C-alpha cells in the first residue's frame, strides 16, 4: 500500500543515518516528499530529530 | 488670415532627474539599459527596466556594479573623494 | 558591385532573397539537406554583407532600417494584411547574415521614435511582430530596449481612452480639431532625453490644450517637469482660400512663421527673427523649406534669401488630400 | 469626403447626450471618410456609451460595424488601439451572461489574412469563462483547434498576447495554494515546461515561475527559489496591485535564507514604493537580518502583525530565520572568551535559558 | 486710479499690429503703475501679471515686458516686493514651461530678500526650484556658477554639510573650462572633510596623505594637509592599518616642522599615554573633531584606550580586570567590552 512505503523507508534511514544525512536524502529529494506528506506523523520525526528534540521524538515513536 | 483651431493638442512627456545620462561611466549602455552585470546573470538581476542607484556625488550607475565595488573598498581611491549611498532609486 | 553604394531599400532585400533562395533548394534536394553544406552557406553569406567590394560597410544596417520605414509609412491610407505579413517573414532571414547588430539597434531606435511622434505609424501589428522576431533570433537581452519602447506607447494609448471620455462630462468649448497624441518618453529606454531646446516662443494657438496637459500629468507623478520637442512634433493648419478646405500637417516651427502674417501681408527677415524668438541658424533652415514650396513666395523677379529681403504669403498651396504627412 | 465628417463630429461632441447624441454619430458613417480615421473615431464614442446603459441588442449592432473597417480603409494603428480598449472595458460592467455571446460573434468577423492576435486574444478569454460555467463540451472543442498549430501563443513569429493552455493551469495554481496541496502543484509545474519552450515573454510566463519558487523553498534549495522569484517580480510589476505586493514578500524571504540578506532591494521596482506601511514592513525585516540582532527582529513581528502573520507561507519559515541570527552572534563572542559561561550568552542575547541549551547542541 | 489701469490693459489684449507699436503702448501703462502709491500701486502691479499670462497677448511681447518689470521690483521696499513675488509665481505656475527665463529672474530677487533677513534655509530652497538642469533654456557659465556657489554657501551656514556638498558637484563640470587652479584644490579638500565626519579616521588618513604628494597643490596647503592626516592617524582605532600609517609619517621629514612631533613619537615607539598627553593633543584639534564618545568630551578618549590595549599585548604579561581599569581611569565594565571587540576583529 502507498501508506506503508513512507514508514518502511522512514524507519530504516532513521537508524543508519544521522541528522545531516536526513536533510539531504529524505528532505532534499522531491520524490520522497510526496510520500511523507500523506502521513504527517512521519514528517515530524525528521524535524524533531534535527532540532535536538529527543524528548518529544521518543514519545511519538511508541 | 488662415484658420487656426485645436481641440486637445500636446507634445511629449520627457523627464530626467538631476543631470543627464551620459552612458554611465563603466560601459556604453544607458542608465536604464542592460550593462554588464545585468545581462550576464539573467536570473538574479533585471532584464527589462534596469534599476538606478544614485550616490553622494550625484552620479548614478548600477546597483549590481556598485555593490561589488564597495565590498572590498567602501571609499573611492581613484580621486580621494567622498563615496556613499544617497537617494535610493529613477 | 552592380549598384556600388547607391543600393535601394526595396532592391537590397530582393537581391539577397534571390541569391539565397536559389541555393536553399539546390542543397535540400540534391544534397538531401546535408548539415555540412548548410553551415558553409550561412558562414560564407555572413562575410558578403560584412566584407564587400564597395567601401560602404555601414550602409548594410542602414538599408535594413530604411526597409522597415517604407512598410510602416503612413502617407494617407493603409495597406493590406497579406503583402505586409508576407514581407516580414522574409526579413528575419536576411538579418541573420548581418553581424552588425549594434549598428542596427542605434538606427532603429531613432527611426521608431520618429515614426511615433510624427504620427507616421500605419499598422500597430508591424511593431508587435518586429520585436517578437528579434527576441526569437537574438534574444531577450538585445530586444529589451525595443520592448520597453513598445510598452510605453501602449500606456499612453490607454490614457487617451480615459481622456476621451471626459468630453461627455461638461465640455462644450473644447472640441475643435484633432484629439490627444500623448507620447510618453523616457531617459534610458528612449534615445531622446530632457535637453534644452532653443527657447522657442510657441504660437498663440498652441497655448491652450498643452497648458492643461502639464496639470494633468502632474497628478500621476508628484512633481514632473516636461519639456517639448519642436523637432519631431507636428501640428496642422486649415486653408480656406482654395476650392476645397485642405488640411496639411505642417511642423510646429512653421506655425510661428505663419502667425506673423496676421498683422501684415509681408514679413521681412528682421521681423521674423523676433517673432520666432530663436537664433538665426535655426531660422535659416526653416525659411529654406518654406521657400521651395508654395507657402512663402518671393517678390520682384528673382529674390534670394537675404537679411533685408521680404517674405510674402501665398494662399495657393500644393494639396490634394486632408491631413497629409510631409515626412 | 473627410470635410463633412469633421464639422459634424465637432458639433456633436459639444454637450453629449445618452440618447440624442447617438443619432448625430450615425449619419456621419454613411458618408464614408476617405482618410478614413474620421469615421472610425465616430463609432468609438458610440461603444463607450452603449456599454454603460441602454441594453445589449443595440450594442451588438454598433459593434459589428467597428470590426468591418480594419484593412485598407482604416489604418491598423488606430484600429488595433480600439480593439484592445473595448475588450478591456466590457469585462467589468457586463457580467458573464452577456460576455460569452459577444465573443462567439467576434470570431466570425476576424477570419481575414491576419489571424494572430485577433484569434488568440478572443479565444483566451473564452477559456477562462468556461471554468466558471462548468462546461466540458465547449472547453474540449476550443482546445483541439489550438493544438493544430505549433505554438499556442504564436502561429509562426508574429503577434503575441494569447495563451489558453497555460492560462488554465495558471488559474489552478492560485487556487490550490490557498488549500495547501503540494501534490497537485508539483504536477502542474512539470506541465508548464513544455509550454514555456514555445512562448515568448508575456505575462502568463511570470505566473508559472512563482509556483516553482515555492516548491523549491520547501525542499531546502534556497538558491533555486531566488532565481524563480526574481524572474517573476519583473512580470508582476507591470500589472500592479494586488498581485505585486504579495510577490514582494516571497522575494525577500529567499534572500535572507542564503546567509545572509545584505541586499534588501536589488531592483527599482520596490525602492520608491516603500513609503506605504504595508510595503515598509518588508524593508525593516531585512534591516534586522544584516546587523545580526535578535532584539530588533522580534520587534518587527510585534509592530507589523497584520501583514506578515496572516500569510501561512512565510509563517512556517519565521522560526528558522530567528535561529540563524543567534548562530552569527555566538561566533563573534566565543573567540575572545576561552572558557565562557553558559548564562553569560543568555544575558547578552536577552533570551531565556530554555532555548540556549537546545541551540548549543545544534550549533 | 486702479480702475482705469485694468480698462487700458484689456483693450490692448486682442490688439496686434506691430512689434514696436504694441510694446510701446504697453510700456506707458506699466510706467504709470510705478508712480502710484498706497493701495492703488498693489492693485495696478497685480493686473499686469494677469494680462501677460493670457493666450491673447503674444509671448514675445510678454517676455520683453516681464524682463523690464523685474528690474524696478528691487527698487520697491521689501514690505511690498515680497507679496508680489509670491503672487506672480502662482500665476505663471501653470505656464512655467513658457516663461522659463522669467521664472529664474523672479527667484533670483526673491532669494536676496531672505538673505538680508537672516534666513539660510529659506533662501536656499528658492534657488533650488530654478530649472538649471531640467530646463528648456540654458543660461551662461557665470550665471550657473554664481547660483551653485550661493546654494552651497547657504546650506553650510545652516549646519547641513550633506546638502551643501551635494549641489557643489554640479558646478565642478563647468569649472574645467576656466583656469582657476585654486578652486579645483578646494573641491577635493571639502569632500575629504565629509568623509571624516562619519567617524572613519582610518580611511581618511590615506586620502589626506596622498593629496600632499601632488604637484598642483600649493606649498602652504601640502603642510596643512599633512597635519590633518597626522591627527586622523591618532584618532583612528588601533589595528593593522594604523601601524602602516604611523611608520609612513615618521619616515617623512615634513613632520618635523609641525608642533605635533611629540605625539607621533610617543605613538610609534609604543610608549605610555598619560593624562597630560591626551589633553595637549586635544587642544590643537579642530572643533569638528571632538564629539561625545561615552567618556570625556572628545573622540580621542576612545582611540587612547584602544591604543593602550594593543601595546599591552606585547609588553604586559597578564593583568587583572580591576588593575587594567584603574590605570586608564575607566570602570571594569568598560575595560572588558573594548578588549573583547579587538580580538574578534583580529586586531589584538
Amino acid at each position: 500500500s502507498p501508506s506503508n512505503v513512507a514508514i518502511y523507508g522512514g524507519l530504516c534511514a532513521l537508524a543508519t543515518f544521522d541528522r545531516q544525512e536526513l536533510q539531504r536524502n529524505v528532505i532534499s529529494s522531491s520524490s520522497f516528499k510526496l510520500f511523507l506528506e500523506l502521513e504527517p506523523q512521519v514528517r515530524d520525526i525528521i524535524f524533531k530529530f534535527y532540532e535536538s528534540k529527543y524528548a518529544s521524538c521518543l514519545k511519538m515513536l511508541d | 488670415k488662415k484658420r487656426f483651431e485645436v481641440k486637445k493638442w500636446n507634445a511629449v512627456a520627457l523627464w530626467a532627474w538631476d543631470i543627464v545620462v551620459d552612458n554611465c561611466a563603466i560601459c556604453r549602455n544607458h542608465i536604464m539599459d542592460l550593462c554588464i552585470e545585468c545581462q550576464a546573470n539573467q536570473a538574479s538581476a533585471t532584464s527589462e527596466e534596469c534599476t538606478v542607484a544614485w550616490g553622494v556625488c550625484n552620479h548614478a550607475f548600477h546597483f549590481h556594479c556598485i555593490s561589488r565595488w564597495l565590498k572590498t573598498r567602501q571609499v573611492c581611491p581613484l580621486d580621494n573623494r567622498e563615496w556613499e549611498f544617497q537617494k535610493y532609486g529613477h | 558591385s552592380n549598384l556600388t553604394q547607391e543600393n535601394m531599400p526595396t532592391l537590397f532585400v530582393e537581391s539577397v532573397l534571390e541569391v539565397h533562395g536559389k541555393f536553399v533548394q539546390l542543397i535540400n534536394t540534391v544534397l538531401n539537406g546535408d548539415q555540412h553544406f548548410m553551415s558553409a552557406l550561412d558562414k560564407a553569406l555572413t562575410s558578403v554583407v560584412n566584407y564587400r567590394e564597395p567601401k560602404s560597410v555601414c550602409k548594410a544596417p542602414e538599408l535594413l532600417a530604411k526597409y522597415c520605414d517604407n512598410l510602416l509609412k503612413k502617407s494617407a491610407k493603409g495597406m493590406t494584411e497579406n503583402e505586409v505579413e508576407d514581407r516580414l517573414t522574409s526579413f528575419i532571414t536576411v538579418f541573420k547574415y548581418i553581424d552588425d547588430k549594434d549598428v542596427f539597434q542605434k538606427f532603429y531606435a531613432r527611426m521608431l521614435a520618429k515614426r511615433l511622434i510624427h504620427g507616421l505609424s500605419m499598422s500597430m501589428d508591424s511593431e508587435e511582430a518586429m520585436i517578437n522576431k528579434l527576441k526569437q533570433a537574438c534574444g531577450y537581452e538585445f530586444t529589451s530596449k525595443l520592448h520597453r519602447m513598445y510598452t510605453d506607447m501602449s500606456v499612453s494609448a490607454d490614457l487617451n481612452n480615459k481622456f476621451n471620455n471626459f468630453i461627455k462630462n461638461q465640455d462644450t468649448v473644447i472640441d475643435l480639431g484633432i484629439s490627444f497624441q500623448i507620447y510618453v518618453l523616457q531617459a534610458g529606454a528612449w534615445p531622446l532625453t530632457q535637453a534644452p531646446s532653443s527657447t522657442f516662443a510657441i504660437p498663440q494657438e498652441l497655448e491652450k490644450s498643452v497648458q492643461m496637459f502639464e496639470l494633468f500629468y502632474s497628478q500621476h507623478f508628484s512633481g514632473r517637469k516636461l519639456t517639448w520637442l519642436h523637432y519631431l512634433c507636428t501640428g496642422e493648419v486649415k486653408m480656406n482660400y482654395l476650392g476645397k478646405p485642405y488640411v496639411a500637417m505642417v511642423t510646429t516651427y512653421q506655425m510661428a512663421v505663419l502667425l506673423a502674417f496676421n498683422n501684415s501681408e509681408t514679413v521681412s527677415y528682421k521681423e521674423l527673427q523676433d517673432s520666432t524668438q530663436m537664433n538665426e541658424k535655426e531660422l535659416t533652415k526653416t525659411i529654406k523649406s518654406l521657400l521651395d514650396v508654395k507657402m512663402i513666395n518671393h517678390d520682384s523677379e528673382k529674390e534670394d534669401i537675404d537679411a533685408e529681403s521680404s517674405f510674402s504669403l501665398n494662399m495657393n498651396f500644393s494639396s490634394k488630400r486632408t491631413k497629409f504627412k510631409i515626412t | 469626403v473627410d470635410l463633412e465628417n469633421q464639422y459634424y463630429n465637432s458639433k456633436a461632441l459639444k454637450e453629449d447626450d445618452p440618447k440624442a447624441a447617438l443619432s448625430s454619430f450615425q449619419k456621419v458613417l454613411e458618408l464614408e471618410g476617405e482618410k478614413g480615421e474620421w469615421g472610425f473615431k465616430a463609432l468609438k464614442q458610440m461603444i463607450k456609451i452603449n456599454f454603460k446603459l441602454t441594453n445589449f441588442p443595440e450594442m451588438m449592432n454598433r459593434y459589428k460595424q467597428l470590426l468591418t473597417y480594419i484593412r485598407s480603409a482604416v489604418t491598423r494603428n488606430y484600429s488595433e488601439k480600439s480593439i484592445n480598449s473595448i475588450l478591456d472595458y466590457i469585462s467589468t460592467s457586463k457580467q458573464m451572461d452577456l460576455l460569452q455571446e459577444f465573443y462567439e460573434t467576434t470570431l466570425e468577423a476576424l477570419k481575414d489574412a491576419k489571424n494572430d492576435r485577433l484569434w488568440f486574444k478572443t479565444n483566451t478569454k473564452l477559456g477562462k469563462l468556461y471554468l466558471e460555467r462548468e462546461e466540458y463540451g465547449k472547453l474540449q472543442k476550443i482546445l483541439r483547434q489550438l493544438h493544430q498549430s505549433c505554438q499556442t501563443d504564436d502561429g509562426e513569429d508574429d503577434l503575441k498576447k494569447g495563451t489558453q493552455l497555460l492560462e488554465i493551469y495558471a488559474l489552478e495554481i492560485q487556487m490550490y495554494t490557498a488549500q495547501k496541496n503540494n501534490k497537485k502543484l508539483k504536477a502542474l509545474y512539470e506541465q508548464s515546461l513544455h509550454i514555456k519552450s514555445a512562448i515568448p515573454h508575456p505575462l502568463i510566463m511570470g505566473v508559472i515561475r512563482e509556483c516553482g519558487g515555492k516548491m523549491h523553498l520547501r525542499e531546502g534549495e534556497f538558491e533555486k527559489a531566488h532565481t524563480d522569484f526574481f524572474e517573476a517580480f519583473k512580470n508582476y510589476d507591470e500589472s500592479g496591485s494586488p498581485r505585486r505586493t504579495t510577490c514582494l514578500k516571497y522575494l525577500v524571504l529567499a534572500n535572507m535564507l542564503m546567509k545572509s540578506g545584505i541586499n534588501p532591494f536589488d531592483s527599482q521596482e520596490a525602492k520608491p514604493y516603500k513609503n506605504d506601511p504595508e510595503i515598509l514592513a518588508m524593508t525593516n525585516l531585512v534591516s534586522a537580518y544584516q546587523n545580526n540582532d535578535i532584539t530588533e527582529f522580534e520587534k518587527i513581528l510585534k509592530t507589523n502583525h497584520s501583514n506578515i502573520m496572516d500569510d501561512p507561507f512565510i509563517r512556517e519559515h519565521i522560526e528558522e530565520l530567528l535561529r540563524n541570527i543567534r548562530t552569527q552572534v555566538l561566533i563573534k563572542l566565543i573567540k575572545p572568551y576561552t572558557r565562557i559561561h553558559i548564562p553569560f550568552i543568555s544575558k547578552e542575547l536577552n533570551i531565556d535559558v530554555a532555548d540556549v541549551e537546545s541551540l548549543l547542541v545544534q550549533c | 486710479m486702479a480702475a482705469a489701469v485694468r480698462q487700458d490693459l484689456a483693450q490692448l489684449m486682442n490688439s496686434s499690429g506691430s512689434h514696436k507699436d504694441l510694446a510701446g503702448k504697453y510700456r506707458q501703462i506699466l510706467e504709470k503703475a510705478i508712480q502710484l502709491s498706497g493701495a492703488e500701486q498693489l492693485e495696478a502691479l497685480k493686473a499686469f501679471v494677469e494680462a501677460m499670462v493670457n493666450e491673447n497677448v503674444s509671448l514675445v511681447i510678454s517676455r520683453q515686458l516681464l524682463t523690464d518689470f523685474c528690474t524696478h521690483l528691487p527698487n520697491l521696499p521689501d514690505s511690498t516686493a515680497k507679496e508680489i513675488y509670491h503672487f506672480t509665481l502662482e500665476k505663471i505656475q501653470p505656464r512655467v514651461i513658457s516663461f522659463e527665463e522669467q521664472v529664474a529672474s523672479i527667484r533670483q530677487h526673491l532669494a536676496s530678500i531672505y538673505e538680508k533677513e537672516e534666513d539660510w534655509r529659506n533662501a536656499a530652497q528658492v534657488l533650488v526650484g530654478i530649472p538649471l538642469e531640467t530646463g528648456q533654456k540654458q543660461y551662461n557659465v557665470d550665471y550657473k556658477l554664481e547660483t551653485y556657489l550661493k546654494i552651497a554657501r547657504l546650506y553650510l551656514e545652516d549646519d547641513d554639510p550633506v546638502q551643501a556638498e551635494a549641489y557643489i558637484n554640479r558646478a565642478s563640470l563647468l569649472q574645467n573650462e576656466s583656469t582657476n587652479e585654486q578652486l579645483q584644490i578646494h573641491y577635493k579638500v571639502c569632500y575629504a572633510r565629509v568623509l571624516d565626519y562619519r567617524r572613519k579616521f582610518i580611511e581618511a588618513a590615506q586620502r589626506y596623505n596622498e593629496l600632499s604628494y601632488k604637484t598642483i597643490v600649493h606649498e602652504s596647503e601640502r603642510l596643512e594637509a599633512l597635519k590633518h592626516a597626522l591627527h586622523c592617524t591618532i584618532l583612528a582605532s588601533a589595528g593593522q592599518q594604523r601601524s602602516r600609517m604611523l611608520a609612513t609619517l615618521f619616515k617623512d621629514e615634513r613632520c618635523q616642522q609641525l608642533a605635533a612631533y611629540g605625539i607621533l613619537e610617543k605613538m610609534y615607539l609604543d610608549r605610555i599615554i598619560r593624562g597630560n598627553q591626551l589633553q595637549e593633543f586635544a587642544a590643537m584639534l579642530m572643533p569638528h573633531q571632538k564629539a561625545t564618545t561615552a567618556d570625556g568630551s572628545s573622540i580621542l578618549d576612545r582611540a587612547v584606550i584602544e591604543h593602550n590595549l594593543l601595546s599591552a599585548s606585547k609588553l604586559y604579561n597578564n593583568i587583572t580586570f580591576e588593575e587594567l581599569g584603574a590605570l586608564l581611569e575607566i570602570p571594569a565594565a568598560k575595560a572588558e567590552k573594548i578588549a573583547s571587540q579587538m580580538i574578534t576583529e583580529g586586531r589584538m
